[PDB]
């Protein structure tokens, strides 16, 4: 992901 | 000595003393417990945190809300919060003062009954009284006639009152409220790659909502605007320094109040339940209600929500009818203020339910309404 | 000091002082009580409202009429209205002035007797007198010969008088009156989807009736006209801003006075009872009565009712007979005015029934007619 | 074959065959038609009802009396009643038997003439004869000398006869009768809050009258008695189970026969017209008439009316004169019985007016009096 | 060929053929549409469901009732239901048979007119006729005299009939009915923590009502009993396997029919409107009506409602009056049965309104009442 | 010509042609690059390896997964894998066939958008469509109603569908999946002295997991058993011939799905999210969902996971409710199979997004859902 | 009224 | 309804 | 709640 | 009657 978690 | 008011609504606790023009202690109705690991019970650790404590350290805590949709689900934690208030936030002895509580209309009888049991057992409250939030809001406005839309975090409700006479047949209630708006927002942020899933992360989303969301006057055209390249996007800095960009979510979120179908509910929009409630009432009242729509509660704090509602009702109501939305600068504390006023009234005094009566008459007394 | 007149008819209270050319206090004979919820007895609420108070707040009140068909059915409320008059509307001390009351002919003796008991007990009226409404109407016209059709809300009656000599054998009475017309109208409005069922809604219907209804000259042809597309339909704006359209109800309603069968009554039409009353009277009177038909009372306020009656009687009466309908601009207050006049007369003075006499002779005195 | 008698008086029809000691068919002279709604002409409904049929279903019918004051006003309905008699009550073919009719004295000639036209046209009565009711009553008593007071519902009349010679110059007639007494009673019951206004309700009043009214010996003292608390009040149960209390109306009603001024009439009381009729007659008859006052008709059925009349005449007549009121147990059927007797007489036979004669001589024949 | 009957009342559709002793097709008057998401129009989905289809899949549907208080509000859906009946439930060609419809009394004229337009346009009904539900109920009982209380889901009405003659002046109507009872119950269940708010959930509440509610003979004492620990509580298993406990709601719900004030209405209780209706009628009818109270409609299916009404009327009526409540095992289908009977009658046949006449005379014909 | 299906899930690529009963090409979603030294660019070396190539030579390669939690993070490598598929594994020209892709629900919009850009740019796919993995799984089962738990390597998700109507409001998602289980196992193996830290070593751990792990029915008792000397330990031979012994890790690993707290997550266990999802749905659906729990995805391949879930839900659900876990032999390929079916449907055909449309309408089209 | 009509 | 009550 | 909704 | 009184 972009915010929260990686991906 | 000095009656105190505790608007322990579903989500945010607002307490203070009657006569004051503002709450003395305002903090989240949250109890947090260590997430990642059990507590070092023989060392300087702390089993749980409350309110601002929990919020401050939320990164390692699982946060819970004792109250859901205006119903207390976790009494142990509820009790703990009341404890926290009296001994950490107000820092007063509860047995010294009358307690005015608030409550959303149409709850399980056991909700009220259990609260009073606690107040006359865990605590030793001299006397107490439970009042409806919307009603109190009307007192804060000081108007004798109107219809009140109180919409907090856990619950939304609507109560019409005419010339000092409550109309207890057109009271409406939705469990659609700020909590759902938060959840919805949190969900749709996924579209931009922003993932918020933990309870602490939920808390962050709440903050975002409160700062960037606004109510579109014309949702569909607002969408078109947002679709085009525009200035609607705003930035927001997350606690860890990252910056996120919010686009059309800035109004797709609060819009849900006008279109509950977004989250799978059959409920009519709040502008429709307002209208319908008025239609359920006697034709000779209707006009006065139209000119006295009083909004209160934190979910009415969105920029332009009054204007939107003005528009929506205008469309539904007769063309010769004057629609007037009342929305004071202090909507957020309207209920608490109303409580302050009511508690200080000389006639009100006769309604306090004493411990004596509770012990004698028993629990059923909490539903009396002699006034 | 100054005799006062109280035309407390069945439906509307018209009070004032003798010598004045118009009533001083005119308000509905209505007592209203909180409908939706009991009264907060320890707080600033009000158990009941009277007259214009009740009418103004009728949206939350159940309204009652103490008087039905000229008979007082609820003495507690009747008493309350008289109280309201003396202390809120006229604002005078009743023990300071003689009281001239009015009454429809042919009532239960107990009606009159109980009123006088109250006037000489709850109140301390120095002296009083009860007169027949139609008779007083004739005094207002100032004519010595004629036949009077007084038709109010609760009751319609007809009294012939010849050369100052009342003819107490041809007095006729119908309970068909404005109240029934209101109810009937209210019913037939159903045909257009307009539902009025509550007491407050009834009140609205009354207003409509008074503003849009008129008396068709030729009912059957009027119906044909209404059946065709026409200008007979009128609009009316309801209190809540809605607009309704009234068509042939504008005359199907008042028509009932000429055709009582519409509401299931065997009574002859008012034009027939007028005629028949005249037929019951001596042939040497008849001519004079025909030329002096005096109409009074609010239900004679309909546009063209005089013309309709002119026509109807003309048909029934001999072709060489001159029929003349008298219908002054002030029919609505005719009775009250008559009372003003009578009370101010020097010979009338000797008929006042004093409290002294009441106490000595007893209740039976109220039926004396020495003059 | 067997002459039949039809005392079709104004109000009650009493028919039967000559030779029988009592009427065979007795029922009200009433025709009733559906009030509230028109008749379902394509379904099993009935346009009109007669006599007991109408009376039984009167709650939904408007009842009319074809005969008023002994004069037939509605021939269509009159015809219908005769039809009902012959085919539903007696159930015989009218063309098989002579018909003896009765009639009050001093009617419009056309009344009689039209009846006979019908009897010789709608019906095919072989022969018929019209006789005076009072005369027949005398035959029933079997006395040859006397004066008869026949007072029915629609009409009262008085006929003196001396030694078998009628005295056709002192026949008197009043339209004051049972119908008026009924109406009067109905009116004064208003004083006690008992309202009877519909035709069906009138019928009820009639029943009350017949069961509770009596003739006071001394009206004024009777009033004084009634004024004091007393046993004069009686109860009566109405058809719907309600119970009413009748006080001094029990004699204020029948009193009207002795004081016609109660209803606005100039007529002398029946005791005065009796006396006066005697005074109009030759001095050598007077004594015999005084000792033979024969009363008949339903309005003489009131308890004590004979005693009252005894008293009244005694006062008017000379102190040496013996006044004797004759009032047989069967006054109600006196006329019919007289008809039975007369029709069976061998000399009477020669007076029948045949259809043949009617057709030949014409209508004028009905006024012959050859005997 | 064979007239068919369609008791399309407000809430439940009962259709079948005349001559049958029971309806052939009985299903809810419900149209349901996909709630959570729009329809996959290019795939095997279905836009809407009707009756049992909708009820069966209600979990994902928003259910609507085309008819409210006996007035059709959504013609598109109404049409759809009629379609469903003819082609899915009865599966017959509507143009082959006469159609007898039913209707609550006192509707907007346009309601009836529009229905007939559809029947002679969308459908090609040979001929049709609209009858009043209460009237038909009386035919089912086979009694010629009585007063009928037909109380369905959307509307309650009361029609007196005497000896085959309808009394169209004392027809009364309340919009208080089963729908309101359902809603009320649904509301008060909140007290025990049972929340039902969606339309599908409403449907569940309806079922509960029908199985557990009963009418208390003495409401106040019944409350006292319920207050004490008792056997009044019953369990009920919800569709998802949860079990709920119903206490005093088992009678606080149906009680509303006797005390309409519970839901904010001024209406008198059904026992009072029955009584009052009788009082409005002629005194010679009253007795017969008292002994023939016929109840019909689904809301009279509550256990003991007859006994309760027996008691209530007994108190209001005279002590010598025999009160008899008629309440056949088949009240639920009384109206339909009545229709079956009426349609099969040989005289009835002449009342069918043909398409020919509709086209010629026009829409106004639907209000004829020649019979 | 023949639509092809590419279930390019996060971790394993399963591709084939519609109509086939099994995937044609199944290989890991891995791109590997030389670790120890740069590539001899002027000699016969190879810059990168894909799928089985990389896996086979992993000893000298650093392996990466382009897709993480269902989100493509490395587009260059993703592109490379698609290339590898089309030209090395299926060996077909992509521009000749429609492409059905799969996707986990609730991804950043840009994920989908970028994929389609590539498919209409790097490749020249005629037309394509992106479908939700769980939905497709349901098609494979052939059931129209149920709730699907699809749990792959990178992501776990849960989608309820009722009678062919998706319920897009209760779709839940966890990033907890097979990848985390692998990592966790890898970590806890440290306890026995087994160190796996390189990417290639990770791959080995994955294999172990798949062969030795199973789901304990009763975790706590299973632990007790493992604590005692027992047969739970299993051997496993590593690639280099060494043999390792696995004890209680054989179930402490997969247990994490039921207790996410093991790896520091707040997520409820998969049995709880299943239950909760059902609770979020309408009460009239719930029963059907309980009897149709469909599991799919490689992480449901553990021995006894169905039995464990059966137990867990049974405890949470009502005792009268039948819980049924559906877990077909082919869970591993359920999604792909579903794709095969869907792609072959005649109605589905109309949903293909053509390149033409993409070029005209633009990227936003990929989120359409007309069906 | 008491008998006949209401009042 | 149109005026009074909904229907 | 107990039935309907969670609370 | 025709003149005087009704009948
Ligand atoms: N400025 C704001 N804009 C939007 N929402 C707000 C704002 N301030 C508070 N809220 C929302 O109001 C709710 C809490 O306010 P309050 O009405 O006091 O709740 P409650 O009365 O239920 O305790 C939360 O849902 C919170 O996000
Ligand atoms: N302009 C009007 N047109 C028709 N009816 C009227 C009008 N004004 C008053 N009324 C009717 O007259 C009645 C009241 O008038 P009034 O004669 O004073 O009654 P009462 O004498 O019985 O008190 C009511 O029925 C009212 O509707
Ligand atoms: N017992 C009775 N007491 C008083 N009046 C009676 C009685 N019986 C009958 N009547 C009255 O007598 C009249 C009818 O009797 P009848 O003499 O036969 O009338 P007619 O001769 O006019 O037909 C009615 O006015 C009826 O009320
Ligand atoms: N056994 C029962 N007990 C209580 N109410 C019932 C019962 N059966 C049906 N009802 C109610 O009756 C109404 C429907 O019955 P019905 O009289 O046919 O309605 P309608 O005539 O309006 O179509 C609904 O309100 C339904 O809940
Ligand atoms: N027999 C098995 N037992 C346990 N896990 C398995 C088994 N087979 C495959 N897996 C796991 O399933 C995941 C890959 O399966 P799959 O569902 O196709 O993944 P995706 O759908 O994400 O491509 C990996 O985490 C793999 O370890
Ligand atoms: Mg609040
Ligand atoms: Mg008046
Ligand atoms: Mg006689
Ligand atoms: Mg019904
Ligand atoms: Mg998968």
């Amino acid at each position: 992901w972009x915010a929260x978690c990686p991906a | 000595t000095t009656a105190l008011v505790c608007d322990n609504g579903s989500g945010l606790v607002k307490a203070g003393f009657a006569g004051d023009d503002a709450p003395r202690a305002v903090f989240p109705s949250i109890v947090g417990r260590p997430r990642h690991q059990g507590v070092m019970v023989g060392m300087g650790q702390k089993d749980s945190y409350v309110g601002d404590e929990a919020q401050s350290k939320r990164g390692i805590l699982t946060l819970k809300y004792p109250i859901e949709h205006g119903i207390i689900t976790n009494w142990d934690d509820m009790e703990k919060i009341w404890h926290h208030t009296f001994y950490n936030e107000l820092r007063v002895a509860p047995e010294e003062h009358p307690t005015l509580l608030t409550e959303a209309p149409l709850n399980p009888k056991a909700n009220r009954e259990k609260m009073t049991q606690i107040m006359f057992e865990t605590f030793n409250v001299p006397a107490m009284y439970v009042a409806i939030q919307a009603v109190l809001s009307l007192y804060a406005s000081g108007r004798t006639t109107g219809i009140v839309l109180d919409s907090g975090d856990g619950v939304t409700h609507n109560v019409p009152i005419y010339e000092g006479y409550a109309l207890p047949h057109a009271i409406m209630r939705l469990d659609l409220a700020g909590r759902d708006l938060t959840d919805y927002l949190m969900k749709i942020l996924t579209e931009r790659g922003y993932s918020f899933v933990t309870t602490a992360e939920r808390e962050i989303v709440r903050d975002i909502k409160e700062k960037l969301c606004y109510v579109a006057l014309d949702f569909e055209n607002e969408m078109a605007t947002a679709a085009s390249s525009s200035s609607l996007e705003k930035s927001y800095e997350l606690p860890d320094g990252q910056v996120i960009t919010i686009g059309n979510e800035r109004f797709r979120c609060p819009e849900t109040l006008f279109q509950p179908s977004f989250i799978g509910m059959e409920s009519a929009g709040i502008h429709e339940t307002t209208y319908n409630s008025i239609m359920k009432c006697d034709i000779d009242i209707r006009k006065d209600l139209y000119a006295n729509n009083v909004m209160s509660g934190g979910t009415t704090m969105y920029p332009g929500i009054a204007d939107r509602m003005q528009k929506e009702i205008t469309a539904l109501a007769p063309s010769t009818m004057k629609i007037k939305i009342i929305a004071p600068p202090e909507r957020k504390y309207s209920v608490w203020i109303g409580g302050s006023i009511l508690a200080s009234l000389s006639t009100f005094q006769q309604m306090w339910i004493t411990k004596q009566e509770y012990d004698e008459a028993g629990p059923s007394i909490v539903h009396r309404k002699c006034f």
